[PDB]
């Protein structure tokens, strides 16, 4: 789970 | 500022890594040197993972600039009739197709074509030095993917499921009913979708027959493994024919693989060395569960020099959500930025109890996660986050542990702030914006991740129907019953919630991020103590509200879809805090000084604690409740309301997508370094943070099997292209  | 184009001055900008890979050992250099090979050998598939055609323009691009360079090239095209103009319009799209694995953005998931006539372009093309030295070759690849390269038919806009829609996670033919089905099987077999794609051929009869290919080098032949090629084998499944096969992208695989051998030879410990041999067992056989144990030993090896993940991990191109695409990274640790994220995880466990849902909703023990800042020194695949919560596994998160990835040199270039670039804004709040924009971010960053996507429990229920939790004791909140939904064997958070499960979990990490900024414990950890953290806090809910806005760029109203997990979440707490009313926050339809069509977002800054944080508290519940219970009917119910986007009064926000789109700024493109072997040492090759130095980078990628790769591309593609 990444953050753009 | 046209759709399905990139701009030709768009923003370029190179990844800083010198002073990082400075620091690095001899040993630790080859170590990351291997490392990056093999993750920008992966990067490849994705490629394959976006549209049919990707692969073919990807192998013309890299023959074009292989023969010719931006400058020799620009010789011949402008010698051919092109302008300057439209010379750079090709290299920024190629830059474009290099940056996103893809002739599509990977935030937005929308087609991106050159800006300049195809006819022009063709003459280029065909009168190349790439031309000149096979014919054969190029005019093949441009016969191939020419139309399509050019080509903005509605049905190729965007990426997804169904005729309206492209995607190559399945076949053209696809639609969710048969990904659906699909899913069903796969956790019925309890074999993971994540290294997996869906084909559907008819027969004769034109009964269709499914194909579920697992990703890996072997293929149907006898191996050594048995826990996968005892899947190979034939289903039947409510009446449908299934059949598991494996050798996706093997070749590529292949490269894969050898440079994580060659890595192993290298590594710091056995926690290292014992992972990457998982991951080679992974990408050999097709094994997920053998990822599963090399990402078991990968959280074990805590505070890493070179940090490092591989495969196919994130599913958010997936239009099910359930397939992950291929990715991998290698950055080297802060120690100096690392400090202030090891200080919030120091009162990570403290800080889970101010949540808004009981411990029965909340993890058994809480697992001291790792949280680093990084510096990136590649990051292949379709594009690059700013922080990360891996692995995904959620049986390893609430059992074995998780780590928390911090991209301080990425951060750094999305620092971009410029006063005329802050559209939607008083100029109150330009100067508020620009002040704290970054340290808001890094806090925002640091709960995102850490107490964000680092919280919830779920309810499992085993081969024998006994709880991870007790059914007798633990009561829903909501409702005032006993549990009365949970998750079954085989089921996962994205095999339920499926289409919604990205945006819906990074929108509770967002609320989380937001709700405990307003703590002033947090505020110390990155330190802002008295009216700086005031002042953060404002910026943090001002940057969320403008987000939410900025968002309806990446809706669909002819489709009714969400194209973009980080935006739609943005906007759901948008209308939630818009719910709270109160004049918490308005939009203003207005008019720009340039005399066109604007808007304003008025936040008040005093109903943030009395009206904003009872707003999220109850909306956070809320969703961690639904999480838990896996209630994806009620989980859709509530998602799905918010995210609805209408032209209903006051806001308006049909009306007010036609702004965002006209006043919209394009997405940086990102150029990454590369690591070449000088005799015995490894050496670090920086570029020109321009299009044509973008390209130079991948010119500059792989130098020992550049036309090789070309070839296995291509003929990959052609493999599938019946599919489509
Ligand atoms: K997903
Ligand atoms: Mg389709
Ligand atoms: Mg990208
Ligand atoms: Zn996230």
């Amino acid at each position: 789970y990444p953050f753009f | 500022d046209t759709q399905y184009i990139l701009p030709n001055d768009i923003g370029v900008s190179s990844l800083d890594s010198r002073e990082a890979f400075r620091l690095l050992s001899p040993t630790e250099r080859l170590y990351a040197y291997h490392l990056s090979r093999a993750a920008w050998y992966g990067g490849l598939a994705v490629l394959l993972q976006t549209s049919p055609e990707a692969p073919y323009i990807y192998a013309l691009l890299s023959r074009l600039f292989r023969a010719q360079d931006p400058d020799q090239l620009r010789q011949h095209a402008l010698a051919e009739g092109l302008t300057e103009e439209e010379y750079q319009a090709f290299l920024v799209y190629a830059a474009g197709v290099y940056s996103n694995m893809g002739n599509y953005k990977s935030f937005g998931d929308t087609k991106f074509v050159p800006n300049l006539p195809k006819e022009k372009l063709e003459r280029v093309i065909l009168g190349s030095e790439a031309a000149q030295q096979h014919p054969e070759e190029v005019r093949g690849l441009w016969q191939t993917c020419g139309e399509l390269m050019f080509s903005l038919e509605p049905r190729l806009r965007h990426l997804g499921l169904g005729k309206e829609g492209i995607t190559t996670y399945f076949s053209g033919n696809c639609t969710m009913e048969d990904a659906k089905l699909a899913q069903d099987f796969l956790d019925s077999q309890n074999l993971s979708a994540y290294n997996t794609r869906l084909f559907k051929e008819v027969d004769g009869c034109g009964k269709p027959y499914y194909e579920v290919r697992l990703a890996s080098v072997l293929g149907s032949e006898p191996s050594l493994d048995s826990e996968v090629t005892s899947k190979l084998k034939s289903y039947e499944f409510r009446g449908s024919p299934f059949q598991v096969t494996r050798g996706d992208y093997a070749p590529i695989l292949q490269k894969v693989v050898e440079q994580l051998e060659k890595a192993k030879a290298y590594a710091a410990n056995s926690h290292q060395g014992q992972m990457l041999a998982q991951y080679i067992e992974s990408f050999t056989q097709g094994s997920i569960e053998a990822h599963k144990r090399g990402s078991r030993f990968w959280i074990q090896d805590k505070g890493p020099i070179v940090e490092s993940y591989i495969g196919f991990i994130e599913s958010y191109r997936d239009p099910f959500g359930s397939r992950g695409e291929f990715e991998g990274f290698v950055a080297v640790v802060n120690k100096a930025m690392s400090a202030k994220f090891e200080r919030l995880v120091a009162s990570a466990e403290q800080l889970l109890k101010e949540l808004p849902w009981p411990p029965t909703f909340e993890k058994d023990k809480f697992l001291t996660p790792d949280f680093t800042s990084l510096d990136v020194l590649t990051f292949a695949g379709s594009g690059i986050p700013a922080g990360i919560n891996i692995p995904n596994y959620d049986d390893l998160r609430q059992t074995e542990g998780f780590k928390n990835v911090s991209l301080g040199n990425v951060l750094a270039v999305a620092y971009a702030t410029q006063r005329e670039k802050l559209t939607f804004l008083e100029e109150d709040d330009k100067d508020l914006y620009i002040l704290w924009k970054g340290p808001s971010f890094d806090v925002q960053v640091g709960l995102h991740a850490l107490l964000g996507h680092g919280s919830g429990k779920l309810f499992v229920q085993d081969e024998k129907g006994a709880f991870n939790f007790d059914q007798e004791t633990v009561i829903n909140p909501e409702t005032g019953e006993q549990i009365q939904s949970w998750y079954r064997c085989g089921e996962t958070w994205d095999s339920k919630f499926s289409t919604i499960a990205s945006s819906y979990e990074e929108c509770r990490a967002e609320s989380v991020g937001l709700y405990l900024s307003l703590h002033p414990q947090v505020l110390e950890i990155f330190g802002f103590e008295g009216a700086d953290a005031e002042d953060v806090i404002y910026v943090n809910w001002l940057n969320m509200v403008r987000a939410g806005l900025l968002a309806l760029e990446f809706y669909t109203p002819e489709a009714f879809n969400w194209r973009q997990a980080h935006m739609q979440a943005r906007f759901v707490i948008l209308r939630v805090l818009l719910e709270a009313g109160e004049g918490l926050v308005t939009i203003t339809p207005t008019t720009g000084s340039d005399g066109r069509p604007d808007a304003r977002v008025r936040l008040d800054r005093s109903k943030i604690r009395s009206v904003g944080k009872p707003a999220l508290e109850r909306f956070l519940r809320r969703l961690q409740v639904l999480k838990s219970t896996g209630d994806v009917a009620g989980g859709r119910a509530l998602y799905e309301g918010y995210a609805t986007v209408t032209d209903a009064p006051p806001e308006s926000f049909l009306t007010l997508r036609d702004t965002v789109l006209l006043r919209k700024e394009s997405r940086k493109l990102i150029v990454q370094p590369n690591t070449r072997l000088e005799g015995s040492d490894v050496q670090l090759l920086e570029y020109e943070a321009s299009a044509a130095g973008l390209i130079r980078s991948f010119s500059e990628r792989f130098p020992e099997d550049g036309p090789e790769l070309e070839e296995i591309l291509t003929q990959l593609a052609t493999a599938d292209a019946r599919f489509w």
